[PDB]
């Protein structure tokens, strides 16, 4: 896309912080309105601001529009956990159709940590009967957003069969994640325990399920 | 369709009439007949009729006094009048009945009727309600200058109505004149027929006069010769 | 009883009205009656023909209008000298059971005609039958006038005459009859009989004779 | 203060046709304009086009010009100030960057400068291209964990497996247990196959009094799957 | 961002209510019929343009069953009956008794007239079966139907019953919503929507069962109803193609004028010219089944697919039971079998006849009270009118629910036959205060 | 702003903005609609008449009110009362380009008499004692 906005972009909490939405004069801003929406992922986004400064029915003071005759800005003011999100810009006139930027993701600093959860669970009888077995190690409630996945059969790596999803944003601005590790019946019984070893930067959690019980 | 009548020619009082039709050219079965009187001194009174389904509807001024039949073995029609008068002494017709219909609006409403007309007629037939006898006619010759005759019979003195006179059956139609009776004072009735003849034709041709009296019992032929 | 009479000339046109007046919408016959024949349909339906009876005859339609039912005839002749009957039908007064009065039509103006007489002598079998009768037949006469005197020799007879009334015949001629009844011993008492016809024309008579 | 309801999720294959409905209430339907909007993994959010419910006039981006036909039906009224309709987007000549999830949007103002502007969107149609077939899921049950034993809480749920069609949905005991749910996203297997994992957190004395039964829907494939949850634990920290 | 209220007047506000109209006709002179009561002395000049307005975007609710219009329209029809029976005489010394004869419900009645105009003065007039009952029941005499019951006045004979086109019109600061939809159900929003200063041309028919001279339904015919589960309201049909009804009365009837006193003067039936046949409608069975056939399409669609008998009617008095209607001046009852007896399941001509009573003496509207005598017409009567509507009503209580549905002909009501075409209007008051926050301000007074 | 005339009630389906300018339309046939001749009254003038009556005791009443408010004159007028944000809660924007007089006068339906009696009160009945003291001097 043409329209560029910042890649990136961090705040504190209970500051302010400004989002950039430029490009070429053919797409600029000096003969066209610009708009901003909050689109969360996953979810239906939430008009935020239109014809530039003018906000949307609805829309909290926080919010302030800004255009140049180079560039347009977006402030939040007073920054909550819920908007921390991803911000898209878009250039428009009367008759002609809406022109999406680049996007923008929002990290808003110094909020409070969270301790994760994790839980694993073993093959069903009814999926070892099916001749299969899958370890689906599951977490949520997150401070930052990552996570690292490590699995170990015997206290010893696994390397095959490993697949692990991208953390997603809880509804209470948390963050959640799983994975999954897919297995044979024998290497399954072959086996005195299997491992799911979930590593942040503050700490790791293992958590640990046997196949003899 | 021809139709000739038959009837008694005399009646008593307090008796029962009775008259005759035949008919010929067409089927009895399929038409409507019907019976028809005329007094003297007096109009066409309609008696009655009869349907091909054999029901018969009559004027209730004859007092159901009448009687309307077929016969189809014969192709005749009939009728009987009983408990006669004088009143009833008349020449009676027999006639073709047709129905018509005329129709001024909606049939379902009733707001049609029917009506009957006589297209074909009898000559009738001459009947006398009277309580003395029948009487036959005593006929005599009356014999026969222009290049012509006269040639005549007398019918003298017969009771009822009618007689009929012939003369040489067909032959003598040319100039053959039949008058009205007379009326004697005596009640008896008498007229003459004669016929025109040429002189030459006396003497080589023949000439007799037929009288049927049908009412009596009568049958007389009267050679004419001068 | 006294029915209905008419005149009309020869070779006009006759009009004959209807004695009924229909109260509804009318089905009307005219019949034709001479003395001593059958009676004949002359129109039925008002204004229906039968076959063979000429067109000099015609009824009045019923057209709703406000017209009474007439018989017209056309250049009248001595032979449509009858009694005409209306047979009146229509939806008000029921069946029709009346013939209604005709109206006897006479045809004037025709030719008079000179009378023809002819006069019998009693017959030998009347006389050997102790009885007598003169016989004076008049016919062939058109005009309506009559009158028939009997005469024994020269002084006229008032009794023993019996005349017939005169009516018409089948040429359209009047003929009469008169009869003058003898004794055989009265017959052959005078020298002769005559029998006079009078008729608004001219003196006619002839005469017998015992012989 | 109106509501978009969009069809459900679809799976055409590549070069085939599909036909989006997006049925509206609580407005004029007449008054706003009609937006369609997409959003792929590889070209981000896209806007296709805009037709008006009144006029009928439509304007479409360039890149969506020659496989777009956009249509409205009448409105149905309701009230003086309000009505139902309905408005079809068909999109042909599909390709596998076209998958994505697309959206219709209301209008924001009936006149200004920005009046086609989209203000009220969609709950979302994900449209899936692909040449495979569609693959009915498999559930199995997820026997009841510890959460914390001095809190008395524990945590169990229904597994799913190898299903292609992404839309599925999963309740408990027909809408009426809607506290404590977690639903996790599906993962995409090397094999093509996506498979999700649903869990709700209940205290552990609720055994004798209450009944637990995951239901699972799948749209494309119209299989439904009531699976009873076994509340037996095997977990030792649960069994005390 | 400082907002103060602004006042405007005019603004397109306005709120249902219930008004007083007024009558809306064109000008006719009529200088040889002395002015009829319909179209009046002088009740309006018609504006020369109609002049209506599409109100676009504008969504309405109308109710035809809740209208006010109707119960004005009906209560207008009454009162200008009374007023228009006042100056004309009323037959009260005519109660005599009365000696009958028949002329055949039709008989001739002689009696003994009370005048003041030497003493008495004997006449017999031509009255039909309906206007007479027996006393002595051994037909010596006979009275009026009516001298038991209530007064009776004689309508005028100058005054006509021929309906003409009225348009009822609103005050100002009013206005009238006319609803545009074709398949407009019976009550409900209507998208379409047109405002109108006056209705349009409602001619007052007065009929029982069918509705006569009406309107008809634009593309496909329309059933309206106040409720269709429930029996007990009466079924309202308008249908796209007008069928034609011809009546007639083949008597060629006679007026004879008769004297009471000074000014009053009866007029009698005179003896009839020409035949007596009674009075019959003819209506076209092609069009009356191909008509029958479109109304049970939309029927069912009430009920399942398939479930529908027409029977006749069965209750009230001889009033309601027979379609009651006027032209050319005499009141007829019909009888409707012939159209009301068929059945219809799984989805050669012959003209239907029906027979037509004549009734001379009415109570309309339910009204127990002044009665009005119908003079005689004279002359044989022909009337060709447009059929448009029907008004129909169940049976009911039905074991075998949708095992058959049986429609049979009623008239509980004469304002059925005002809301067969005030459906489509609506009586609003308009309220031009409207008052709005903008970013303006008075010019301060400090 | 419209010069497009569409009649009476024309721009009831329009916006507020786009129905404000047009209310010449709406307020001359408010008051002009008067049977001019051949009237007889029998159970109708007596109906007709009051109706032309009612329509001008309502029309001298909303006269009265624009009396008591300063406007008698005008039918646009400003005033000094402060829009309360617990009547509507929407911007100007939303308001005159995005809804219509009908649709808002429900809105608002609920404080129209609140607010009449603040604007008989607050500002003319206030204004008129601050006029007198302005040209006082
Ligand atoms: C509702 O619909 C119904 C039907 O659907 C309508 O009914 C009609 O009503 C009118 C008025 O009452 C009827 O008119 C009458 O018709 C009589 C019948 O005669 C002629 O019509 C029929 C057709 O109906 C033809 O078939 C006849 O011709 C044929 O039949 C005769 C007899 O077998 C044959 O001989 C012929 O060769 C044909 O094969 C006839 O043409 C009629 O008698 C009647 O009376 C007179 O009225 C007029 C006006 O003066 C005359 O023109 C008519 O001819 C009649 O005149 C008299 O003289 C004629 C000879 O000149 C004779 O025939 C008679 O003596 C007759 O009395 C009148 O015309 C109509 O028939 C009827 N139609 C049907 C199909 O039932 C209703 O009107 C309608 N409702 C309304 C309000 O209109
Ligand atoms: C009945 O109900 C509907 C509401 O659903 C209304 O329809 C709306 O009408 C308004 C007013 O006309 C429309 O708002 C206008 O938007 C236009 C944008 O359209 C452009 O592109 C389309 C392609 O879809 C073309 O058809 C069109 O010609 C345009 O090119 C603007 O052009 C309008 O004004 C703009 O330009 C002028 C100067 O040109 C500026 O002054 C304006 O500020 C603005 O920038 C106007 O904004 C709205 O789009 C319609 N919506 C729908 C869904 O149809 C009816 O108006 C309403 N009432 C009546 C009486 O019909
Ligand atoms: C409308 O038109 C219809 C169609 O003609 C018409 O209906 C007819 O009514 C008469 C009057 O009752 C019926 O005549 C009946 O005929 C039967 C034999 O066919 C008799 O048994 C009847 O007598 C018994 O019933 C009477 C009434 O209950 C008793 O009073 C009586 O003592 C006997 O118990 C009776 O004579 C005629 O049959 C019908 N028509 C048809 C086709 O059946 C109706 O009158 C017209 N008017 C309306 C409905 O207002
Ligand atoms: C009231 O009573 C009188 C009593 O006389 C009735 O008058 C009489 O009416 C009849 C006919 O109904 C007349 O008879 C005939 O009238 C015809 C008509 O053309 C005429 O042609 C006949 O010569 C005959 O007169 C009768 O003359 C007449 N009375 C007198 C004295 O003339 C009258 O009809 C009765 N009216 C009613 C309505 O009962
Ligand atoms: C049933 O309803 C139809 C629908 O209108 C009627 O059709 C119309 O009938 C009339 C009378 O028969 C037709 O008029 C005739 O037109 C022809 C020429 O087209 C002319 O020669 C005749 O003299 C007569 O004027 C008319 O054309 C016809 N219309 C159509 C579109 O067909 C029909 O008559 C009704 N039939 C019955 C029995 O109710
Ligand atoms: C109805 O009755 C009237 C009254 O008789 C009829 O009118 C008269 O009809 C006759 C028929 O020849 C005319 O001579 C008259 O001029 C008509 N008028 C008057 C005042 O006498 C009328 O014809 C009848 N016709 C119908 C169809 O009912
Ligand atoms: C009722 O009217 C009739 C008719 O005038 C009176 O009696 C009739 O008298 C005529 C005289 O010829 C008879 O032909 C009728 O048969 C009589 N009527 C009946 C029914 O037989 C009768 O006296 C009158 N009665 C009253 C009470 O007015
Ligand atoms: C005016 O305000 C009243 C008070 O809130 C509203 O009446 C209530 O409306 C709610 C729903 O909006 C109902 O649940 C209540 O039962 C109503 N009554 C009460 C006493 O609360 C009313 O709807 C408002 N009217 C308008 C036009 O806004
Ligand atoms: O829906 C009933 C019936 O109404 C009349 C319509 N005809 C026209 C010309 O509109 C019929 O097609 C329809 O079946
Ligand atoms: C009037 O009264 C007389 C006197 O009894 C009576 O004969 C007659 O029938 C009554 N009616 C008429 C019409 O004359
Ligand atoms: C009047 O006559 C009618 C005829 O049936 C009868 O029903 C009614 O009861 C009578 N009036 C009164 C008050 O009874
Ligand atoms: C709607 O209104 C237009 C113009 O006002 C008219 O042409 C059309 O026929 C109407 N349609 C309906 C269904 O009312
Ligand atoms: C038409 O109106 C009737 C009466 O209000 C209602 O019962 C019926 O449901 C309506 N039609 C439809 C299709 O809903
Ligand atoms: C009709 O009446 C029934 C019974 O009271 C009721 O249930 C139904 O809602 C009514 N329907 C209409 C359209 O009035
Ligand atoms: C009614 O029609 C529908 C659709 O054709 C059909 O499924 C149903 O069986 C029909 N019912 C009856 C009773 O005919
Ligand atoms: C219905 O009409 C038919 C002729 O179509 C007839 O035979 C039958 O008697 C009628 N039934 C009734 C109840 O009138
Ligand atoms: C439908 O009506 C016809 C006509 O009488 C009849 O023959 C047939 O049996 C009926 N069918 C049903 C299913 O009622
Ligand atoms: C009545 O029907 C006739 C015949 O189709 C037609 O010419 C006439 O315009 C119709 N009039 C009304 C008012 O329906
Ligand atoms: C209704 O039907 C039931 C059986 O279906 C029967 O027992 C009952 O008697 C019926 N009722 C009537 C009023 O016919
Ligand atoms: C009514 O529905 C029943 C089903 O219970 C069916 O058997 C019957 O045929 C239907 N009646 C009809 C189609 O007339
Ligand atoms: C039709 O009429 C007959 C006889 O009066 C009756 O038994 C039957 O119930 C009626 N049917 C309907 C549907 O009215």
């Amino acid at each position: 896309s043409v329209l560029t906005q910042s890649a990136s972009v961090s705040g504190s909490l209970g500051q302010s912080v400004t989002i950039s939405c430029t490009g070429p004069n053919s797409v600029c801003c000096s003969h066209k309105s610009i708009s901003w929406y909050q689109w969360p992922p996953g979810r239906a986004p939430t008009l935020i601001i239109y014809e530039d400064n003018e906000r949307a029915p609805g829309i909290s003071p926080r919010f302030s529009g800004y255009k140049s005759y180079w560039s347009a800005y977006l402030t939040i003011s007073d920054l909550r956990p819920e908007d921390e999100t991803t911000y898209y810009c878009c250039s428009y006139t009367h008759n002609s159709g809406c022109v999406f930027g680049t996007g923008t993701k929002v990290s808003v600093l110094g909020q409070s940590k969270a301790n994760p959860s994790v839980t694993l669970f073993p093959p069903s009888s009814e999926e070892l009967q099916a001749n299969k077995a899958t370890l689906v190690c599951l977490i949520s409630d997150f401070y930052p957003g990552a996570v690292t996945v490590a699995w170990k059969a015997d206290s010893s790596p696994v390397k095959a069969g490993v697949e692990t999803t991208t953390p997603s944003k809880q509804s209470n601005n948390k963050y959640a994640a799983s994975s999954y590790l897919s297995l044979t019946p024998e290497q399954w019984k072959s086996h005195r325990s299997y491992s799911c070893q979930v590593t942040h930067e503050g700490s790791t959690v293992e958590k640990t399920v046997a196949p003899t019980e | 369709v021809q139709l000739q009548e038959s009837g008694p020619g005399l009646v008593r009082p307090s008796e029962t009439l009775s008259v005759t039709c035949i008919v010929s050219g067409g089927s009895i079965s399929n038409y409507y007949w019907t019976w028809i009187r005329q007094s003297p001194g007096k109009g066409l009174e309609w008696i009655g009729y009869i349907s091909d389904r054999e029901t018969t509807t009559y004027n209730p001024s004859l007092n159901s006094r009448a009687v309307i039949s077929r016969d189809t073995s014969k192709n005749q029609l009939s009728l009987q009048l009983r408990s006669v008068t004088t009143a009833d002494t008349a020449i009676y017709f027999c006639a073709t009945a047709r129905r018509g219909q005329r129709i001024y609006g909606v049939v379902s409403f009733g707001e049609f009727f029917y009506y009957y007309y006589m297209d074909v007629w009898g000559k009738g037939t001459a009947v006398t309600v009277s309580s003395a006898s029948t009487k036959g006619p005593s006929v005599f010759p009356l014999a026969p200058s222009g290049g012509t005759a006269a040639l005549g019979c007398l019918v003298k003195d017969y009771f009822p109505e009618p007689v009929t006179v012939s003369w040489n059956s067909g032959a003598l139609t040319s100039g053959v004149h039949t008058f009205p009776a007379v009326l004697q004072s005596s009640g008896l009735y008498s007229l003459s027929s004669v016929v025109t003849v040429p002189s030459s034709s006396l003497g080589t041709q023949t000439y007799i006069c037929n009288v049927n009296h049908k009412p009596s019992n009568t049958k007389v032929d009267k050679k004419v010769e001068p | 009883s006294y029915v209905s009479p008419l005149s009309v000339a020869l070779g006009e046109t006759a009009r004959i009205s209807c004695g009924r007046q229909a109260l509804g919408s009318r089905a009307v016959q005219w019949y034709q009656h001479k003395p001593g024949q059958a009676p004949i349909l002359l129109i039925y339906n008002n204004q229906d023909r039968p076959s063979g009876i000429p067109e000099r005859f015609s009824g009045t339609p019923d057209i709703n209008f406000g017209t009474t039912a007439t018989l017209t005839i056309s250049g009248v002749e001595v032979g449509d000298e009858a009694d005409y009957y209306c047979h009146m039908w229509d939806s008000r007064s029921g069946f029709s059971w009346s013939f209604g009065g005709a109206t006897r039509l006479t045809v004037l103006s025709q030719p008079k005609a000179a009378p023809s007489v002819t006069l019998f002598p009693p017959s030998s079998e009347e006389l050997q039958a102790n009885k007598a009768t003169l016989v004076c037949l008049i016919s062939d006469f058109y005009p309506g006038a009559v009158t028939v005197a009997w005469k024994a020799d020269s002084s006229p007879v008032k009794a023993g005459v019996e005349t017939t009334t005169p009516s018409k015949q089948s040429n359209n001629k009047y003929a009469a009859s008169s009869y003058l009844s003898l004794t055989p011993e009265q017959w052959k008492s005078h020298k002769s009989y005559s029998c006079q016809v009078t008729h608004e024309g001219s003196t006619v008579e002839k005469t017998v004779a015992p012989t | 203060e109106g509501q978009l309801v969009q069809s459900g999720a679809e799976l055409k294959k590549p070069g085939a046709s599909v036909k989006i409905s997006c049925k509206t209430s609580g407005y004029r339907f007449n008054f706003y304009h009609i937006n369609w909007i997409r959003q792929t993994a590889g070209r981000g959010p896209e806007w296709m086009g805009w037709i008006s419910p009144y006029s009928g006039d439509k304007n479409l981006a360039p890149a969506f010009q020659d496989r777009v036909i956009m249509t409205t039906d009448t409105e149905v009224p309701v009230t003086s100030f309000t009505s139902t309709g309905a408005a079809y987007m068909e999109i042909r000549n599909l390709k596998f960057d076209d998958t994505g999830t697309y959206f219709c949007a209301k209008g924001l103002l009936r006149d200004g400068s920005s009046t086609w502007l989209p203000y009220l969107w969609g709950q979302g149609t994900l449209l899936t291209v692909s040449s495979a077939s569609t693959k009915g899921p498999s559930v199995f049950p997820l026997a009841p964990s510890s959460k914390s034993t001095s809190g008395g809480t524990a945590a169990l749920g229904c597994l799913v497996k190898d299903y292609f069609p992404e839309p599925v949905t999963v309740s408990w005991n027909s809408g009426a247990l809607t506290s404590g749910v977690h639903t996790f996203p599906a993962v995409l297997q090397s094999s093509g196959l996506y498979s999700l994992s649903s869990v709700v957190t209940v205290p552990s004395s609720s055994l004798g009094t209450q009944t637990y039964i995951c239901n699972v829907n799948h749209k494309p494939s119209n299989t439904k799957v009531d699976k009873r949850v076994e509340p037996k634990s095997c977990d030792k920290g649960l069994e005390v | 961002e400082k907002l103060w209220v602004t006042v405007y007047y005019g603004v397109p506000v306005w709120k249902e209510a219930t008004t007083t109209l007024f009558c809306a006709s064109d000008a006719k002179a009529y200088d040889t019929e002395v002015h009829n009561v319909w179209a009046t002395h002088a009740c309006v000049p018609t504006d020369p343009n109609p002049q209506e307005v599409l109100l676009e975007n504008v969504t309405e609710e109308f109710n035809m069953w809740k209208n006010s219009m109707v119960e004005q329209m009906h209560e207008d029809i009454i009162s200008l009956w009374d007023q228009s029976l006042k100056p004309c005489v009323k037959l009260t010394p005519f109660c005599v008794t009365l000696n009958c004869t028949n002329y055949g419900d039709i008989k001739q009645c002689s009696f003994n007239i009370t005048t003041e105009i030497s003493k008495r003065r004997n006449e017999s007039a031509l009255f039909s079966k309906l206007d007479l009952e027996p006393i002595n029941n051994s037909n010596t005499s006979y009275r009026l139907i009516k001298c038991n019951t209530s007064v009776i006045k004689q309508a005028c004979p100058k005054v006509s019953f021929e309906p003409i086109p009225i348009h009822y019109c609103a005050p100002a600061g009013f206005a009238i919503l006319k609803c545009n939809d074709k398949r407009f159900n019976g009550t409900g929003p209507c998208k379409n929507v047109s405002t109108v200063q006056c209705t349009h041309g409602i001619k007052p028919v007065v009929s029982t069962q069918l509705l006569l001279n009406g309107s008809l339904a634009e593309e496909e015919v329309v059933i309206r109803s106040e409720n269709l589960t429930n029996n007990a309201k009466n079924i309202i049909i308008q249908l796209n193609e007008s069928v034609v009804i011809t009546c007639e009365r083949p008597n060629n009837n006679t007026r004879k004028r008769v004297t009471l006193g000074p000014g009053k003067v009866l007029y009698t039936t005179g003896e009839i010219i020409g035949n007596i046949r009674k009075a019959h409608c003819n209506i076209s069975k092609t069009n009356w089944t191909r008509t029958l056939e479109r109304i049970v399409i939309k029927l069912r669609e009430q009920f399942k697919n398939k479930t529908i008998v027409f029977n006749q009617s069965s209750g009230g008095d001889l009033e309601i039971v027979m379609h009651v209607f006027n032209c050319g001046g005499e009141f007829f009852y019909c009888n409707t079998t012939q159209l009301f007896n068929s059945t219809y399941n799984s989805t050669t001509d012959s003209i239907i006849t029906l027979p037509c009573r004549i009734k001379q003496i009415i109570n309309r509207w339910q009204e127990v009270g002044k009665a009005m005598y119908a003079p005689p017409i004279a002359g044989q009567i022909r009337c060709q009118s447009n059929i448009t509507g029907l008004i129909l009503t169940r049976d009911g209580g039905g074991n075998g629910t949708n095992g058959t549905e049986v429609f049979r002909p009623a008239g509980g009501d004469m304002k059925d036959n005002w809301r067969s075409e005030l459906y489509k209007y609506k009586v609003v008051r308009i309220e031009p205060l409207g008052i709005a926050p903008t970013k303006c301000k008075r010019r301060v007074v400090g | 702003i419209g010069a497009v005339f569409l009649g009476f009630l024309g721009a009831a389906g329009s916006t507020m903005g786009a129905a404000s300018m047009t209310l010449t339309v709406q307020a001359r046939n408010l008051l002009s609609g008067n049977p001019d001749w051949l009237p007889d009254m029998t159970v109708w003038g007596i109906k007709q008449l009051q109706a032309r009556v009612l329509a001008v005791e309502r029309y001298l009443r909303d006269q009265q009110l624009l009396g008591i408010w300063g406007c008698s004159g005008k039918l646009i007028c400003c005033t000094n009362v402060p829009w309360n944000s617990s009547w509507s809660n929407r911007n100007l924007s939303e308001i005159w380009d995005n809804m219509t007089w009908l649709q808002w006068d429900k809105e608002i339906s609920n404080y129209t008499q609140i607010i009449y009696g603040l604007l008989e009160e607050s500002q003319n009945q206030q204004e008129k004692n601050e006029q007198d003291l302005l040209a006082l001097d």
